[PDB]
């Protein structure tokens, strides 16, 4: 009747991880917007119509 | 007795009543002792303004109208600016 | 246990204790305070008191018989207790009282001392009990211009206003035939019950109450009742809750309990297993407070009522609250479920199944007026042990997570800050 | 098709009154003519609202001449002679109401 704890809680570390994958990914789509106009990014950042 | 009694002394605030019927069957025939904040009852829901006298227009629809036809005439001014614009004539200098 | 219901045009349902030493024999109405316009309010708060009234509580005395009453938002009741063997002279005296006659009871002596009585009941309550009418407020600005918003005890300014014909209008209107239950509880039988009024004849009223134009519906605002001169910060602050007949309901009441309530003061309710206390037990935010779920026939109250002397910080109140009310939707654990239903068959319990039988006739009555028949309490506890998790959750998105609330306070309340940043508070935007 | 003779015929067809609507009806079409209306067509007029048990109607004939009235003056006239008609009748002005 214990849980793993370090003062935060793997149940509340489960509960709060598939909205931190949504973190990365709307991270991701931060960098997205403030990495183009770089040159050495826009050889992948240019691909299926904004060309 | 005989008499109304301030149940609801402000007729043209609500007829949200359900049984209106019970306060018109409620009046009465002395004529002149009518207890004149209920002699506005009587004027009021006989002559007052719900269904018939109902006025076309309601006071809020009337801005909505004006409203209403001046942004159909923008989106159909835009939505002509956004068709098409393209290809006419040579130059303006042509024409002079 | 169980709980039986005949018809005839009215409604006899008891709830046969043979435990239990006296016997509540009493008329619930389906008429309340919301069935009121703005102009003849507190017209139930005065049948109230003339049925109380001191010449009648005296014929009742007569033949030991003690008098009750209630005046809620939905139900009234008209309760009369006596011994077990005198269940006959009760329902022959509540047929004197309403049925035969209602002139004597109307008299002019009788009614202005009673109106007089009520006059200050009503003021007293208006400037001495502050949760109370905290509470009132909330009603009054969650559901304005919506007859759900009516006090059930009056107002001043109205009161003073209702003369024998409006009270004579009110019972024609409201005392009907359908619109009522004959309640039975205590140590009699239903058969007994049933025979005794078919002995007599019991007749209210023709019927068909009086409709309501105008359904309940939510409105988000705030009351502030900013009063310098007070010791305390009296405050409630709701959402829209769960209406009874709600597959909800039950989800509702436990998301209250899971919070549950609080005395800072007792040495055993500063240890309850709440999350909320060890933010709220630093600084000392609070002295007490309470999560309620109020269910009406129309709509409900989700929320919390509190009061606090720390002035300066209201705002840390409200704010620990209400993302402690944001933990329901996002990371609500399997322990505070399990918890929050042991204390809720707990308090269940306690409220259905206490000793005093005018609690159970008026709790039977009003469950019957509104859903035709009493849910037991075995079935309410297989209902609460099918809540899960998931169902709290997805409840808490559907009526806590980003909707608007209702608050009311008055007192030093000038900590409190705008409507905004509570209204704000209801979304972690962290989530 | 005159005055007088419309005054006449009118007032003959107006004291068969007997009801609401038969009254109000009359009142209606004998006020919606192309000529103002006689004195004596509203003292029967207020006779026969006293006749049909019926007070709203005695107010809303005030507020019809007031608009028909085509003036002030004659506005402050019929106020005069129906105003002390209305001490021998009890009927209030719409102005001396506030609605």
């Amino acid at each position: 009747t214990g849980l793993h704890f370090g003062r935060l809680s793997l149940r509340s570390l489960t509960a709060y991880a598939p909205n931190l994958m949504l973190w990365g990914g709307a991270s991701m789509l931060g960098l997205f917007v403030f990495t183009e106009g770089w040159p050495k990014f826009q050889d992948t950042l240019y691909k299926k119509i904004p060309l | 007795v005989m008499d109304l009694q301030s149940r609801w002394e402000n007729m043209p605030s609500t007829e949200q009543q359900d049984i209106v019927s019970k306060l018109s069957e409620r009046q009465k025939l002395p004529w002149a002792q009518l207890t004149e904040p209920e002699k506005q009852a009587v004027w009021y829901i006989s002559y007052g303004e719900w269904g018939p006298r109902r006025p076309v227009l309601n006071k809020g629809d009337s801005s909505f109208i004006a409203k209403g036809v001046a942004a159909g005439l923008l989106f159909s001014v835009g939505l002509f600016a956004v068709v098409r614009m393209a290809g006419g004539q040579d130059a303006k200098t042509m024409n002079k | 246990a169980e709980v039986t219901q005949l018809s005839n045009g009215i409604v006899v349902a008891t709830e046969h204790n043979p435990s239990a030493h006296t016997a509540s024999v009493g008329v619930v109405f389906g008429s309340g305070a919301a069935n009121e316009n703005p102009y003849n309010n507190g017209v139930s708060n005065l049948w109230k008191n003339i049925f109380l009234s001191k010449e009648n509580s005296a014929v009742a005395a007569k033949e030991g018989l003690a008098l009750s009453s209630n005046i809620s938002r939905d139900f009234q009741s008209y309760i009369v207790s006596s011994l077990p063997g005198s269940t006959d002279k009760s329902l022959d005296f509540l047929n004197q009282s309403f049925i035969q006659q209602k002139a004597n009871l109307l008299s002019s002596s009788n009614f202005e001392a009673t109106k007089k009585s009520v006059l200050k009941q009503v003021q007293d309550f208006e400037e001495n009990d502050h949760p109370n009418r905290v509470l009132e407020h909330l009603h009054s600005t969650a559901f304005q211009n919506t007859p759900l918003s009516l006090p059930t005890r009056g107002t001043l300014e109205s009161l003073e206003n209702l003369v024998v014909a409006d009270l004579e209008s009110f019972a024609n209107n409201h005392f009907l035939n359908s619109n009522a239950v004959v309640v039975g509880t205590g140590n009699i039988k239903h058969e007994d019950l049933v025979n005794s009024i078919e002995s007599k004849n019991l007749s209210l009223q023709t019927g068909t109450k009086p409709v309501l134009k105008k359904k309940a519906a939510f409105l988000g605002s705030e009351v502030r009742l900013r009063d310098d001169t007070l010791p305390k910060a009296w405050i409630s602050l709701a959402v829209e809750g769960e209406p009874v007949n709600s597959p909800n309901y039950f989800v509702a009441k436990l998301a209250a309990q899971i919070f549950g309530s609080y005395n800072a003061f007792e040495p055993a309710s500063r240890l309850q297993g709440i999350k909320l206390l060890d933010n709220i037990q630093e600084y000392q935010l609070c002295d007490n407070f309470n999560h309620f779920s109020l269910s009406y026939k129309d709509s409900g109250l989700w929320g919390f009522s509190t009061a606090t002397r720390n002035v300066t910080m209201i705002d840390d109140l409200i704010h620990f609250t209400l993302k402690q009310w944001n933990r329901l939707t996002i990371s609500v654990t399997d322990t505070e479920v399990e918890r929050a239903k042991s204390l809720l068959k707990l308090q269940l319990g306690q409220l259905y199944e206490s000793g005093n039988p005018v609690n159970d006739a008026n709790l039977l009555g009003a469950e019957v007026l509104i859903k035709g028949s009493k849910l037991s309490l075995g079935e309410a506890f297989k209902k609460i042990d099918a809540i899960t998790v998931k169902d709290v959750k997805a409840w808490a998105g559907k009526r806590l997570w980003d909707q608007d609330i209702a608050i009311a306070g008055t007192g030093q309340i000038e900590g409190l800050l705008d409507y905004m940043r509570i209204r704000s508070d209801m979304s972690m935007m962290r989530w | 098709e005159t005055f007088e003779e419309f005054t006449a015929r009118y007032e003959k067809e107006f004291d068969e009154a007997y009801d609401l609507f038969e009254v109000q009806r009359v009142l209606n079409n004998c006020f919606s003519y192309d000529l103002v209306p006689a004195p004596a067509v509203i003292e029967k007029a207020l006779r026969a609202a006293r006749r049909v048990n019926d007070l709203p109607t005695a107010i809303r004939v005030f507020e019809a001449l007031k608009y028909k009235v085509e003036n002030e003056d004659q506005y402050k006239a019929y106020l005069d002679e129906l105003k002390d008609v209305r001490q021998e009748l009890g009927v209030p002005l719409k102005e001396e109401l506030f609605p």
